[PDB]
RNA sequence: UUCCCC
RNA sequence: GGGAAUGGGAUUUUAAAAUCCC
RNA sequence: UUCCCC
RNA sequence: GGGAAUGGGAUUUUAAAAUCCC
């Protein structure tokens, strides 16, 4: 049929409009209509003292113009832009009274964990204009939505909404991206809620700097960031994705709880919208890594990663010096490069499928502690960023705490996470339980370098000959606060450190 | 339940418009685009011996003008949207608008790009004979 | 006269039964009723092939026998046994199309975890017997009932549903009671379930030791412990306690979510049963620790205490000699008992909450990081035990991980913990952003005690005379071996040690 | 829906008796610690002129008994329990059970005490004589 | 007839 | 309260209907 | 509203 | 085409209705 239900009149007037305030030729009067036309009669006056709600249920996002930005995305760029996903619903109330036929936006819901409620609000027409004002409104007739029933007396001004959804939003994702994307389930009444706080146009420029312009004021025309969005109410070119559209049988709790254990509660905004973002991330994510896509710094990456090369080196390069193990095995490296070249000892390397590496020497294993107990019986074995079931109690573990959240480690699927670093890896849960075996490592500095020469060093972890003496050279003096700050911002960043409960500094001591 | 009173066919550009900051320069950038016009406009039937003034009380088409009902050319009418008229009001609602056989494909952009003369009371450069 | 719904006859035959076969008076057909009594018709021959299904709904538990314990324990007295408390909680389907107006249990819940899942069975009464079996039944009608319509094709036998129920009790409850307290919210439904896996009777002892009988057995009509408990089918003498009776108005998810972020996903019996036990553990521990609660020593209690103390003293001696602070605020002490009495440094103490004593021995602390930061700005503070959002930047710090969970530490309400080492004490979720300001406390030992004195020790921590020679003496060797025992028991118990971060041990060696 | 059985009076000593491993143990402390007997029994207008045998097809009380309908008077058949006999079936349920009106109070205890003379058919100690 | 959303 | 959808092909007869197969 | 049978 | 069913309880008000819990 050749109608939609995009500005329905919801109004209970039995009667149509005049031809001079009807907006469109549907809306127009019975009596009014002939032949296809209409036709002025002087004998029904126009009405001055209607008020007709309208309906904003039915929108098509699928403009195609040349200067504007699109707002629905495809996978990739979704996938690109991780960082600013950000889980949006909304849960509803219905026109009652005065008009029935629309639905009115009444708890928005985000992944970050807010719920904002609104008073129930709609589009009215006036013989003047369109007035944005309360209608009157009851919760959904239903068992799982009587938690609703309370939030009808509990709503803000929409004022008060829009501007606190941009204030949320602003400071969420500030030090992440330079943009939103919502990751919805159902768009259409996303998208209906979405008309009260977003506005599209062509691309733009912060009024303050020359990031991408991600917000508006209506109180002044101005455009700004995420950094200058102070006072600002409406959310400029936003970026979506809709889930349901990726081949899903069911509703959103049926298809996230396949795949996740820790979110539940149906039916709360935010809720729905931690368990949209965790359905996409694990559809997205959790397959294997891609090195194919590459993701930009926003922050201390390079560091972390000198610090985490810095660290591996020194560690390894004083274990094989305190017991002189004859031969050693180093699992879950991706390309066959030892960790000291300078070490004399007999390398043996395994992984279950290494990075495309030439270098054909490293064995097949795909590694669980119930099975390979017997693998690597002696001989100190290398554990760094490989995440198995349980270490073995003769191993130097470094690992991932999924447990902290930070700007490179966004939430993931199943108590895992993100962690975005160059690339996008996915890390199970943290389990204390794998490393019953271990202790934990102590902080030690290590060098045989020669030296030459504000307070000196005064340690006792700066294990070097030139501290035998009573005093150590400033060279010493420079590079353990240098590798002190390296293992400070490596442990700062999530990762935990183990070693075989035998391991001493005495022994390094004796390397002299 | 309620009354649909819009057609398919507008379902985009009326979403489009709706969501932008400048529904105006959307219009015009849709156009340009290749986008076809809005359509399911109210369309009067008269004589054509009016008076042929840009608004009126009454159908007062001249003989190469149709009568509109005001409220159908009006983009923010048809989006629901602010007018930016100084106090919120329209001027073309509760009043008859006249446009041009040829301009009559696209009544809501003529409203837009077009302006009317106050002092003779139709549209310039369409008709009024003072310039 | 009034009736009651327990025993109802659910059957859809309208007629009622032979004087012969009527279990009540109520039962027998109007045909033989007469004056009060009944007639016994010679022509009316007995049914022999009804099958009247028996409402097990409405039990009342509230007898008065001498040597029979009760079910339903007060909450004083089941605050006494918080280490037996399990939640449970029971969906239920609706019998249909044979009987109408009971309801089976189709899915069990535990605070542990599991859920079981069980065919609908009820009680038949038969003309020969009472028969328990397999009956009709369907789903209740409702959108949040819907995930219960595939468990009606995955059900298990009863009589193994009772012996998984009794292998996951005692595997819970082995080595932390010797009973199990019920956590319920409506004891109705809880009750008719409970008749179909427990038995009640006199106290008994277990078959193989002098422990309580907590289990039966009907194939060998014996009584267990939880330990001797393999193979047997009933829970023998439980008891249990309603929430609900508590006060509490609305449903459980309400009352729950008032307190509680961490658990969800309502409808579902486990959930419903963690959620349950949350809001018992909220009603009973989150207002304040009741020192007048004594609780049994199950196991390593008293060891851990020890080495809490040994590291305590240990570590405060070690910071007072090494950077000669000159105050010590002992923060969250009420006593003045000082772990080092010679230590040349005066003490203050505070309590987070008025306590009893109105003298002016302590003073109130409500410590926050937002409102004292820079009271303490000189000398050094002992938060020992002691939570509070951050910490200054001159602290000595031993906070417990509610993470770590064990026989001893209990989960909690809202991410916290109830640990229970002779007394029960609630604590917050553990969060490493209180931190920020401190680091990791190393493992050392340190001796001021006179060096008057089998494998000689090779340990550069063993700050001592002794180390600076050829070997250490075997006092020290002991001692040290005993206080790393100590150290490691601790830390795995769950407790984590942080100090400022200008600590270091090199000021303790110049000590000699 | 349904039809009720019981009366609220029974509803503790159901429920206590239907949860006990001994259910006849169970009935005879609740009884003992001044708990009131099972009411609701099926108790039948007789002539009083019968036999006097204690489990029959027909009511044959005697002038000293009083008959009931045997369901009623039967512990497992009340509790909706497993019967003790190997079985598993009952021997009062079916027939007619008469009952010495001094101990008429509590059917259901007089049939858990007492026992069935084998070449009478008379309770023992009722009516009774063989030795 | 069926599904999704509220 | 809002909304969507009801597969593919062949043959015959007068775009539609019927039949048949998947 | 749902199921069974044809 | 034929047929069946739509659970349990508490409270209040005037058998019925409403509210609440499961
Ligand atoms: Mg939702
Ligand atoms: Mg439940
Ligand atoms: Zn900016
Ligand atoms: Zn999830
Ligand atoms: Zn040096
Ligand atoms: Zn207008
Ligand atoms: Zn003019
Ligand atoms: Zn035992
Ligand atoms: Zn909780
Ligand atoms: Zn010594
Ligand atoms: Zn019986
Ligand atoms: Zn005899």
């Amino acid at each position: 049929e050749n109608v939609t239900g995009l500005f329905k009149d919801c109004s209970k007037v039995i009667t149509g409009l005049h031809p001079t305030q009807a907006p469109t030729h549907l809306s127009v009067d019975t009596k009014f209509k002939t032949e296809g036309l209409c036709v002025d009669i002087p004998g029904i006056p126009k009405d001055m003292t209607y008020r007709r709600l309208i309906s904003m249920m039915g929108f098509k996002m699928n403009y195609q113009v040349n200067g504007y930005p699109n707002m629905f995305i495809t996978r990739e760029e979704a996938i690109r832009h991780v960082r600013a996903w950000i889980g949006f619903d909304v849960e509803g109330c219905h026109a009652t009274r005065e008009a029935v036929g629309t639905n009115l936006p009444l708890q928005l819901g985000f992944s970050t964990g807010v719920n904002l409620v609104a008073v129930p609000t709609g589009y009215v027409d006036t013989p003047n204009n369109t007035d944005f004002s309360r209608v009157s409104a009851k919760p959904p007739p239903g068992d799982q939505f009587k938690h609703l029933i309370p939030l009808m007396y509990k709503g803000l001004p929409w004022n008060v909404v829009r501007i606190k959804i941009v204030q949320m939003l602003s400071d969420t994702l500030k030090n992440l991206s330079d943009r939103v994307v919502f990751v919805l389930w159902a768009h259409g009444f996303a998208l209906t809620s979405m008309k009260y706080f977003v506005k599209i146009g062509p691309e733009r420029t912060c009024c303050l700097c020359d990031r991408r312009a991600t917000c508006f004021s209506t109180a002044s025309d101005t455009y700004a960031c995420w950094h200058h969005s102070i006072g600002f109410d409406y959310v400029y070119n936003p970026f979506m994705i809709d889930v349901q559209q990726w081949g899903f049988t069911g509703n959103l709790q049926s298809n996230h709880d396949l795949y996740c254990q820790v979110h539940g509660n149906a039916h709360v905004a935010s809720c729905d919208a931690i368990m949209t973002r965790c359905l996409a991330v694990h559809e997205c994510f959790v397959k294997r890594v891609d090195w194919t896509i590459e993701y930009p710094i926003i922050g201390d990456e390079l560091k972390i990663n000198a610090a985490c090369r810095k660290v591996q080196h020194m560690v390894v390069k004083a274990a094989l010096l305190a017991d002189k193990f004859p031969v050693l095995h180093d699992i879950g490296n991706p390309k066959a490069i030892k960790c000291v070249p300078q070490a004399d000892v007999e390398w043996k390397f395994y992984d279950a499928q290494p990075c495309s590496d030439k270098a054909y020497k490293i064995e097949e294993l795909f590694y669980s502690y119930a099975t390979h107990s017997d693998k690597f019986t002696d001989g100190v074995c290398l554990f760094w960023n490989c995440n198995v079931d349980r270490y073995p109690a003769n191993s130097i573990v470094c690992r991932f705490d999924t447990r902290v959240l930070s700007n490179l480690n966004l939430p993931g699927c199943d108590g895992g996470s993100l962690y975005v670093n160059k690339h996008a890896f996915h890390t199970p849960a943290f389990d204390k339980s794998a490393f019953v075996n271990l202790k934990q490592l102590p902080f030690f500095y290590y060098s045989d370098s020669p030296c030459e020469s504000y307070v000196p060093l005064k340690s006792a972890t700066c294990i070097t000959r030139c501290n035998l003496g009573g005093a150590v050279c400033r060279h010493h003096a420079n590079e353990y606060r240098l590798y002190l700050d390296a293992y400070n911002m490596m442990i700062s960043a999530g990762f935990s450190l183990w070693v075989y409960k035998q391991f001493d500094t005495y022994n390094l001591w004796n390397t002299f | 339940a309620g009354n649909a009173t819009e057609v398919p066919a507008n379902s985009t550009v009326l979403s489009f418009c709706a969501f932008a900051v400048d529904a105006a320069k959307a219009y015009k950038d849709y156009l340009a685009s290749g986008g076809q016009p809005i359509t399911n406009c109210v369309k009067m039937l008269c004589t054509h011996t009016g008076t042929g003034q840009a608004i009126t009380v009454t159908p007062e088409a001249n003989m190469d003008q149709e009568s509109f009902g005001g409220a159908s050319c009006c983009l923010y009418c048809r989006c629901h949207i602010d007018h930016p008229n100084p106090k919120g009001f329209c001027d073309l609602k509760g009043k008859y608008v006249q446009i041009p056989t040829t301009c009559a494909n696209d009544p809501v952009g003529f409203t837009l790009k077009n302006t009317v003369c106050t002092v003779c009371g139709m549209w310039k450069g369409y008709g009024c004979s003072c310039d």
